[PDB]
């Protein structure tokens, strides 16, 4: 009872989760583009875009 | 250096890499505008206006 190590898994495919990294410097930077420097704000059209295996 | 999450750290933000001089020590100008040049000496026994 309540053993470590599992003795089979079940999954789901669908949707799929993908979780991506990203720097912290590239995150201020934006930050700081984003209200103070080069204006711009897409809106809900920049929700997603595709990605590549 | 990475980890298998995907998260990495490169060389541009930890250092900046420019194209510069492999010595510093020595530098030169000619009537105030910044100049370099090569300085011949002549081999042994060796003619000098030829």
């Amino acid at each position: 009872n309540g053993q470590a190590n599992a003795m089979a898994t079940v999954q789901q495919l669908d949707p799929i989760y993908v979780d991506v990294t990203q720097p912290s410097t590239a995150l201020l930077r934006l930050r700081r583009e984003l209200a103070s420097g080069q204006l711009e704000r897409a809106g809900d059209n920049a929700a997603k875009v595709s990605l590549k295996l | 250096k990475v980890n298998p999450d995907g998260s990495q750290v490169r060389l541009k933000d930890v250092a900046d890499v420019g194209l510069g001089g492999q010595d510093y020590s020595i530098n030169a100008q000619f009537n105030g505008s910044p100049a370099s040049g090569i300085a011949i000496k002549l081999a042994t026994g060796a003619n000098a206006l030829d």
